[PDB]
């Protein structure tokens, strides 16, 4: 029998098909991009959901229904998803750089100038800055969300978690309909490779946060959460805010200075 | 405000509810706190809980050295730090 | 809705030596064979793609 | 060029290139002194029955091995740093000539008074005239002036290359879309070789360069006979 | 700042509901209101054969290969000029 | 280190044979491949 | 104003990038051969940027930048 | 349980020498050729 | 038993042993790689063909031996197996995602052979600069299939690293403080570290690189206003970190063996080691350019980068001369293990010192982009990381295996190798002074001499390798099973026997905080 407080896990296959699924999904790019064929990238999407689907189905049974998350197992997954969000802030930096690196010095071939001859920015205090209420509105709402739960709640917690969720939704309708609407595409030169590829990203980004507030709020119903002990939510709330603060640094760089 | 959110004390199962319970009463089966050190003298050994006849002590013989000393307690006569000659004994088991 | 969170917790400790997977009955299983299969499936078909695009086609 | 069971540099051409001899010499003193210094204190450590196998005390001897390193970088950062600038230094030239990249040949562009263009490619091994060198000549060779201060100007019209002319001191990379700008001065006639210095394709060890240095009254006929 | 408010007497559930309801939802009231109120088919851009834009290196592995996938004849033009 | 005896000793001859064995498989494929290279460049 | 050997050192443009120096004295030409048709008067005030550009530029952007211009696709304002 | 100790925590036997000879052959053998036929593969399309 | 134990582990030493053997192999497909090179430089003169398939055989080489030999041996391999061990710990923090970071390692490397099978493959070097890796010089799926290895295995480092930095910090003994784990563990650490923030900057450039090749992006193209030198900056900002992860777990496996086999209880300066490893992790992402000295960077710009770079000596300078004060008044065992890494002290520094010479920017311009840049990381890499995982794999072997080498045997080999890689890269110095470039497939017949004694030192380094294959063979088939460790209480490890069981530390280890 084990006199620490460490979780040692059953053997899992979903490692292998996690790993199996990746080439699945990179294969199938490969044959997209290249064979015009969507099959092989159909099929490692479809083992990639259910490997997200099991694998975070055991964590919860190990966690809720099993106990295993000790005091000591809690802090680790603080840091393992503190680690994570480094992580993607560092991705992101990545096209931060790219996009200040053609605006602050436009070549000939733009015309020299920022934005480039021929490109027809959007507005920032239109629907660019309904997005950045939206979203600010969103890490407000989010924050009313956890004091109800810490505060033994259920009603307000689910409000509050609907809102929130609910603005995210908004947020992606609003930018889907602005790329449609937009009259720059992301083949008009670097503008348009720098803007659809940030903003992208970050609207990926949003989607996989929203789900993931969708997640906990289907657990809040079947009263997963205690007021104490509730880490499911918490990295959600801190993938959120990462989410909103992305979008603040891609408002004031590429909306407003780069137009 | 309303309830309708279970506490950890409603709701906290296994090891998590073991470590709960156990740390109420001062307790700690699950080596989540670093032991206290007596005056490791041959009549005032540190006490080395164990749930078998041996464990491995590790021995920070002064503040600050940056090396452990490892060793193997076995069940019986207290026993001394290779380094330092500070004393220890194996007292048992029960934990869980 | 109400909270069976405690019926869980009865069912995931039983001791029949099931890994956490397995452990929610005959459903489990069978998504299990499932993914496990598409993953073989489209790992030989992967390979056999791969060995098509290795050759030159006219 | 480069001669059979060369060790070092080639000669210099250029002040530059003579420059960086002695800045290597330099360095290389200091890498010979600390490789050596190491090689002995390993023997002394391993060559002796006596033994200390407890503690020993570090901040006394760790405060030498970290300051002599420090000013040792000082000896060789001020020569390093007096010779990149004067690299880069206000020139004042009589000609500019520009090269352009491409796979898997140079063009040569003398722009100056008339539009003098010319393609510059590897004898292939086959069509080598007695004394020729493998791999190194070119049919049509870059003609210029010696004793003058010359601008080069480097792109590319496809992939990166990077125009080399060791013997002067010279490696410019071909970007696409950027015109790099490096200042050659033969202080000697004759002919110096050079090398395609960036991963280019297929023919990336087969694109070489030919310098032939001449009088101004040489260089002006060349000129003019090459429209 | 302190922005402008008044509270920080307690930071529990009541104060962030308060601000919910109170600043964050009526801001995205007012930005909904300004938002549609400004936009209603903005006049469509001339089309300049700018070498710049509508960059084909490759074609695309859907549709014929030369629509964007968010592409709106409306705005948007292909290398050859606009369509209906 | 201390070690028992080999449960198992491999003898000088059993040795000379392992050693061949593990060079010829690194060997002959590349030779293979290296020898016939010229066959496969005419084409 | 003459005796031109090759463009000289201009302190706007001190760095290897020599790239922008190409630009500017092309567009700085073309806008003075602009200027001087559009108020009648002598076009060889532009000469000087025009002998630097040539000097500077390769053959393959002039050609480039010219058959814009003429089909109305060059991205500079002139 | 799983199996402890010497030859045990390995997923190939060492149980006979010959057999494990035969292995490491095809397993560092496999690995070494594959570059050579990597190459003979490219010289037999171009 | 087999898939559960094999297939599905969630045991920091079974997934170890899998990193372990996966690198053997995946050192083999370079080693051959590498036999290539030499066998088309070894004479004048063409034996494959065009630098098109010489240059897919030299991108191969590069990206399996630094991808898959070294850092899955390193990282995966030794720091699976030896940090819990180290730490008292019974497992690492996240064993399921530990499993994962392994299992996409095979996929990331079938991706990688089958880009070389397809069209006419990336040759592209592993630097994969646009435009010859752009859509027009490298048409078809071979490059697209080189960056997806690179995401795969990227994501492996990084999940891989998120498990060492957690399990480091928050499964030590509740008194052990961080100033007292060993030298290995904080050599794993800041290596997780530097991870974590360079290969996301990677993954942003090699998608950029993707969407120009695929969706009609031109980030570096030039005629849609984008920039190839920005590739080079998001590449470099992440391939100068990179080379120090390479080395540091190197370092730490150098610190425990030259301790251990002067049979002292701890290394001298501990925490000057510990100061310098910080120093280095951090210098090493500010100093990216200077693999960029010829582009057309302002000279303030390139002065700042050959200052910053030459800094990195001062620590890295503490490092080798505390190793050289451990061996002081030692208790020497000659040990396979010791000779492997007293040539690591000595070759390294002569590496590193090169690495100073092409810190001046005045002079990269003459040494870039020729044979002086290939032998200065070579010596580093062939005789520095490959030594310290030599050193490494014959001193812990007996705690993996139970088994003992033969160490005659493995006296052989190091005298065998220590030959062969030095004939190999020594002259290669020559050859770039005199201005021999990198990624020739046919040199200048002036060049002949240099080239034709390399090409012999590197068969000479395979007849190493092929006695290795040997050596850990005689090992298995003898079974001379351990029975007895010196100086287990200064080294944890060894404290559980050879081999430990599956499950350690059941029951942590008690430690006082006095
Ligand atoms: C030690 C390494 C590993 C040991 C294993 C064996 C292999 C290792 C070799 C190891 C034997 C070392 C021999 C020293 C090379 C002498 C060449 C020289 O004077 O170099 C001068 C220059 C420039 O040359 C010139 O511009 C003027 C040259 C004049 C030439 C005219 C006559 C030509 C004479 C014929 C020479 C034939 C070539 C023979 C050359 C040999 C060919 C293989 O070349 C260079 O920069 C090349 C320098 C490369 C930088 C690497 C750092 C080396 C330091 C570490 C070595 C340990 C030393 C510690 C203190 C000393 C104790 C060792
Ligand atoms: C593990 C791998 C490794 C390590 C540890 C290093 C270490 C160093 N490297 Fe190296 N390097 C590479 C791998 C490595 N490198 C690779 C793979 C490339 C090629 C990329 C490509 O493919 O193009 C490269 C390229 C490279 C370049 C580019 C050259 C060019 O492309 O033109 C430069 C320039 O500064 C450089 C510098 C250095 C420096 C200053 C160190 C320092 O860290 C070295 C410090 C060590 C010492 C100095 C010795 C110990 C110190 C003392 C004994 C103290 C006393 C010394 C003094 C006072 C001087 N490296
Ligand atoms: C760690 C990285 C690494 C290692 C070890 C090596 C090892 C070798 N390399 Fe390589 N090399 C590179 C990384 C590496 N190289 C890189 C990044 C480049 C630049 C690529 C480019 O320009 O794009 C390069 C370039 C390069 C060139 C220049 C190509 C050109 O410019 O045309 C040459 C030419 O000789 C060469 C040769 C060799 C040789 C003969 C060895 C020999 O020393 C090999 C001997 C074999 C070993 C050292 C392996 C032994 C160890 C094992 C098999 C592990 C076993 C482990 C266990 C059992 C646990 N290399
Ligand atoms: C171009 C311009 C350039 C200018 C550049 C100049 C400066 C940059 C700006 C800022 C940085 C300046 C200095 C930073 C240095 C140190 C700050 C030290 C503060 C500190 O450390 O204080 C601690 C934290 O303070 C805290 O969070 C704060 C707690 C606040 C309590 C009192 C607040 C009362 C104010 C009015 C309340 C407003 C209501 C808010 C709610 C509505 C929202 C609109 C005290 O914590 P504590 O005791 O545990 O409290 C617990 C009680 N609940
Ligand atoms: C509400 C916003 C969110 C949308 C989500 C829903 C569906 C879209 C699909 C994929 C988006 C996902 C990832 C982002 C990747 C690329 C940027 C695409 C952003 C985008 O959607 O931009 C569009 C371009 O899409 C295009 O063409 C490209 C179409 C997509 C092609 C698939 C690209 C797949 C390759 C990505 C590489 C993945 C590697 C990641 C690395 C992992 C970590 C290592 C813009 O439309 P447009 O018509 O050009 O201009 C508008 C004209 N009025
Ligand atoms: C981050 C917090 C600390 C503050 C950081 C401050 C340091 C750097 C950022 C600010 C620097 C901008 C200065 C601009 C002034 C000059 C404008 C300019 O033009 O610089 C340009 C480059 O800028 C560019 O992309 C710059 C792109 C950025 C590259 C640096 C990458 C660092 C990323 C790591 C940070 C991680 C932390 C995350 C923070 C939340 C190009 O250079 P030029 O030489 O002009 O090209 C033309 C030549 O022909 C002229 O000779
Ligand atoms: C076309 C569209 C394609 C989109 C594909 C992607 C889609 C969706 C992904 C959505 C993310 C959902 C993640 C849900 C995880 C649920 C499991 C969980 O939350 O597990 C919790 C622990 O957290 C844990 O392990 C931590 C779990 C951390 C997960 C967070 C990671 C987000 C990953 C995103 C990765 C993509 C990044 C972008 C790269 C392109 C359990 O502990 P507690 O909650 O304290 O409960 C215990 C109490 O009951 C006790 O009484
Ligand atoms: C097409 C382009 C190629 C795309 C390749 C995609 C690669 C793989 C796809 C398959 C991955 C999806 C499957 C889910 C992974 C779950 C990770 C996870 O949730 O791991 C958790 C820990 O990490 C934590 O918290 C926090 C860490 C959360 C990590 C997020 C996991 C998703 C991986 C994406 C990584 C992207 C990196 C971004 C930068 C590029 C749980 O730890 P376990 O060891 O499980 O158990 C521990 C037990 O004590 C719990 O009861
Ligand atoms: C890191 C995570 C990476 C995730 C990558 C996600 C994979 C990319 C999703 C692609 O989605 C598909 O895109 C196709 C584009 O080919 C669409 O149909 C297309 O196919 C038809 C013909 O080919 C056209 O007429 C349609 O207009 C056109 O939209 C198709 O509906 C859509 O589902
Ligand atoms: C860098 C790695 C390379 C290392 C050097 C390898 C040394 C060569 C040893 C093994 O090579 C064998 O040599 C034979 C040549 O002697 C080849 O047979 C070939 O040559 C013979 C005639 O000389 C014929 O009898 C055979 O049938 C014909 O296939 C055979 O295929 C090849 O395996
Ligand atoms: C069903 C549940 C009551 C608590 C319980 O389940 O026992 C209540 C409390 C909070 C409710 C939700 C929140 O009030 C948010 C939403 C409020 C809107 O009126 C729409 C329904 C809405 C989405 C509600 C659905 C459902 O009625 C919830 C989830
Ligand atoms: C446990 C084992 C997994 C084997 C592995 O990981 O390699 C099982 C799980 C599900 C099994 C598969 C499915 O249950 C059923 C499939 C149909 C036939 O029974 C054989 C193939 C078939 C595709 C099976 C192959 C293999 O027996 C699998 C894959
Ligand atoms: C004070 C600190 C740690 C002390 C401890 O708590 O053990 C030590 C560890 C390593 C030391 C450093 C290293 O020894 C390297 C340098 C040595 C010089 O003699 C002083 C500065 C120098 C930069 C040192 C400053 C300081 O004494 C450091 C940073
Ligand atoms: C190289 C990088 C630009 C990347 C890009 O062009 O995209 C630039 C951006 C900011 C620059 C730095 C900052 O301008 C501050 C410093 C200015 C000094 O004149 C040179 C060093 C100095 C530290 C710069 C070095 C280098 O040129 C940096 C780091
Ligand atoms: Cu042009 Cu190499
Ligand atoms: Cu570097
Ligand atoms: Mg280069
Ligand atoms: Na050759
Ligand atoms: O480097
Ligand atoms: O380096
Ligand atoms: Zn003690």
């Amino acid at each position: 029998h084990q006199t620490h407080a460490y979780h040692m896990v059953n053997p899992s296959p979903w490692p292998l098909t996690g790993a199996l699924s990746a080439l699945l999904m990179t294969s199938g790019l490969t044959m997209w991009f290249h064979f015009n064929s969507m099959t092989l990238l159909m099929i490692g999407l479809t083992t990639n959901m259910l490997t997200m689907y099991q694998w975070w189905r055991d964590v919860i049974r190990e966690s809720t229904f099993q106990g295993h998350h000790t005091p000591a197992v809690q802090k680790g997954l603080r840091y393992g998803m503190i680690l994570f969000i480094i992580s993607e802030v560092l991705f992101f930096t990545g096209f931060f750089w790219a996009f200040y690196h053609s605006s602050l010095a436009p070549t000939p071939e733009l015309g020299g100038c920022w934005p480039p001859t021929g490109i027809h920015p959007l507005n920032p205090l239109e629907v660019p800055l309904l997005n950045t209420s939206v979203l600010l509105a969103s890490g407000v709402s989010i924050t009313w969300a956890h004091h109800s739960l810490m505060e033994g709640d259920r009603k307000h917690m689910l409000q509050a978690l609907f809102i929130t969720i609910t603005l995210g939704v908004y947020f992606t309708l609003l930018q889907a309909s602005e790329y449609y609407e937009a009259p720059f595409t992301i083949s008009d030169g670097v503008y348009g490779s720098t803007f659809f590829v940030a903003t992208g990203f970050h609207g990926l980004h949003v989607i996989i946060g929203s789900t993931f507030l969708i997640v906990c709020f289907f657990r809040q119903l079947k009263f997963h959460f205690t007021s104490n002990h509730h880490f499911g939510f918490e990295a959600a709330a801190w993938y959120w805010h990462f989410v909103d603060v992305v979008w603040l640094f891609l408002y004031v760089s590429i909306y407003w200075w780069g137009s | 405000s309303g309830g309708g959110v279970p506490t950890d004390e409603e709701q906290a199962t296994g090891l998590e509810r073991e470590v709960m319970l156990a740390a109420r009463k001062g307790q700690d089966p699950y080596n989540i706190l670093a032991p206290k050190a007596t005056s490791g003298t041959k009549e005032d050994p540190n006490l080395v809980p164990s749930i078998t006849n041996k464990r491995i002590v590790g021995c920070i013989c002064e503040e600050d050295n940056s090396t452990v000393i490892w060793f193997w307690l076995h069940k019986g006569e207290a026993q001394r730090c290779p380094s330092c000659g500070t004393h220890y004994k194996l007292v048992p088991h029960q934990l869980a | 809705f109400e909270n069976r969170v405690a019926e869980k917790q009865k069912l995931f400790q039983e001791d029949n030596g099931l890994p956490v997977h397995l452990k929610g009955g005959a459903t489990d299983n069978i998504l299990y064979r499932v993914t496990m299969t598409l993953c073989l499936g489209g790992t030989l078909y992967s390979l056999y793609c791969l060995g098509w695009a290795s050759f030159p086609h006219k | 060029m480069a001669y059979p069971m060369q060790l070092g540099f080639q000669d210099a051409t250029s002040p530059i290139m003579e420059e960086l001899l002695h800045f290597h010499d330099h360095t290389l003193m200091i890498v010979f002194l600390i490789s050596s210094l190491v090689l002995y204190i390993i023997s002394l450590m391993l060559t002796t029955k006596l033994t200390h196998t407890s503690t020993m005390d570090a901040q006394e001897v760790e405060t030498i091995w970290t300051i002599l390193p420090a000013i040792i970088l000082i000896l060789i950062a001020l020569p390093s740093l007096r010779i990149l600038y004067m690299m880069d230094e206000i020139n004042n030239p009589s000609l500019t000539v520009k090269t352009m990249g491409h796979q898997w040949y140079w063009s040569y562009e003398y722009t100056d008074y008339e539009d003098l263009s010319f393609d510059s490619y590897m004898i292939p091994t086959s069509e080598l005239k007695p004394g020729e060198l493998r791999l190194l000549e070119v049919d049509n060779r870059v003609v210029l002036p010696m004793e003058m201060t010359i601008r080069m100007l480097v792109s590319s019209e496809d992939v990166l290359h990077s125009w080399a002319v060791p013997s002067l001191g010279l490696k410019t990379d071909a970007i696409p879309g950027r015109l790099n700008q490096t200042t050659l001065m033969s202080s000697r006639p004759g002919l110096y070789y050079g090398q395609c210095s960036e991963i280019c394709g297929s023919n990336h060890s087969f694109m070489p360069i030919v310098l032939e240095l001449v009088p101004l009254k040489y260089f002006e006929k060349w000129s003019a006979s090459m429209l | 700042a302190s922005a402008a408010k008044g509270d920080h007497g307690g930071t529990g559930a009541r104060t962030w509901r308060f601000l919910t309801f109170g600043l964050a939802l009526p801001s995205v009231a007012l930005c909904t209101l300004n938002s549609w109120l400004h936009s209603g088919h903005r006049e469509r851009p001339a089309f300049i054969p700018y070498h710049h834009l509508r960059i084909r290196t490759k074609p695309f592995s859907w549709g014929d290969g030369n629509h964007t996938f968010f592409h709106n004849p409306r705005v948007n033009p292909l290398p050859t000029g606009y369509e209906k | 280190i201390t070690a028992k005896p080999a449960k198992t000793p491999t003898s000088p001859k059993e040795q000379a044979i392992g050693l061949s064995v593990t060079f010829l498989s690194f060997l002959l494929p590349a030779g293979w491949v290296l020898y016939h290279l010229d066959n496969y460049k005419k084409s | 104003i003459k005796n031109y050997q090759t463009a000289p050192f201009d302190s706007r443009f001190p760095n290897q990038n020599q790239t922008r120096n190409c630009w500017q004295n092309y567009l700085d030409f073309h806008r003075c051969e602009k200027a001087m048709t559009a108020k009648g008067g002598d076009v060889s005030v532009c000469e000087w940027y025009r002998r630097v550009y040539k000097s500077l530029c390769p053959i393959s952007w002039v050609s480039t930048w010219d058959d814009r211009r003429a089909e109305g696709t060059f991205p500079g304002k002139i | 349980h799983y199996e402890e100790g010497p030859g045990k925590n390995i997923p190939f036997s060492v149980e006979n020498k010959w057999r494990l000879l035969a292995m490491m052959t095809l397993f560092f053998g496999s690995g070494f050729a594959a570059p050579f036929f990597i190459v003979r593969h490219q010289l037999l399309k171009k | 038993m087999f898939i559960n134990r094999w297939l599905f582990s969630t045991n920091h030493k079974d997934i170890g042993t899998l990193y372990l053997l996966f690198g053997a192999w995946a050192g083999m497909v370079g080693t051959a790689l590498s036999l290539l090179i030499r066998a088309e430089l070894g004479q004048p003169g063409t034996l494959l063909g065009d630098d098109q398939i010489y240059n897919v055989v030299v991108t191969a080489h590069a990206f399996v031996m630094i991808f898959f030999m070294v850092m899955p041996i390193m990282i995966g391999g030794f720091g699976n197996w030896l940090v819990p061990l180290m730490i008292g710990a019974p497992d690492m923090a996240f064993p399921r995602m530990n499993n994962m970071s392994f299992w996409l390692l095979p996929p990331s490397f079938l991706l990688l052979l089958a880009s070389s099978m397809v069209e006419a493959g990336a040759g592209t070097g592993w630097t994969v600069y646009p435009p010859l890796a752009g859509n027009l010089a490298h048409a078809g799926a071979s490059v697209d299939l080189t960056i997806f290895s690179l995401h795969l295995a990227g994501v492996s480092s990084i999940l891989g690293a998120i498990n060492f930095i957690t399990t480091i910090i928050n499964m030590k003994p509740p008194a052990m403080s961080q100033y007292q784990t060993p030298l290995f563990v904080w050599s794993v650490m800041i290596t997780a570290v530097l991870l974590l923030l360079s290969l996301p900057v990677l993954a942003a450039g090699i998608t950029m690189l993707l969407t120009d090749r695929n969706l009609n992006t031109t980030f570096f193209d030039p005629a849609g206003g984008g920039d190839p030198i920005l590739y080079q900056h998001l590449f470099w900002f992440f391939g100068h970190p990179e080379v120090y992860i390479l080395i540091l777990p190197g370092f730490g496996m150098i610190s425990h063996i030259v301790t251990y086999y002067s049979g002292k209880k701890e290394p001298f300066g501990y925490m000057g080691m510990v100061w310098a490893m910080m120093s280095i992790g951090f210098l090493g992402f500010i100093v990216w350019a200077h693999h960029m000295f010829t582009v057309g960077m302002d000279v303030d710009t390139r002065a700042y980068f050959t200052s910053a770079t030459m800094i990195i000596a001062i620590p890295t300078g503490v490092k080798v001369f505390s190793w050289l004060a451990t061996l002081h008044g030692g208790n020497i065992k000659w040990s396979p293990a010791m000779m492997w890494a007293l040539g690591f002290i000595f070759l390294f520094t002569v590496g590193g010192l090169t690495g100073i010479v092409l810190a001046n920017s005045s002079l990269d311009i003459v040494l870039h982009d020729t044979y002086y840049v290939v032998a200065h990381f070579h010596y580093v890499l062939s005789m520095g990381a490959v030594f310290a995982i030599m050193g490494g794999f014959v001193h812990w072997f007996p705690l993996f295996s139970g088994y003992t080498l033969n160490d005659t045997w493995a006296k052989i080999h190091f005298a065998i190798m220590f030959v062969g890689v030095n004939m190999t890269f020594f002259p290669q110095h020559f050859l770039g002074l005199s201005g021999m470039p990198r990624r020739y497939s046919d040199y200048p017949d002036a060049y002949t001499m240099w080239n034709t004694i390399s090409s012999m030192g590197s068969f000479i380094s395979l007849t190493a390798v092929m006695l290795m294959v040997f050596i850990i063979w005689e090992a298995f088939a003898s079974k001379r099973e351990v029975l007895t460790v010196d100086l287990t209480t200064t080294n944890l490890e060894w404290l559980n026997g050879c081999p430990p069981p599956y499950h350690t530390f059941e029951e942590p280890t008690y430690v006082n905080l006095k």
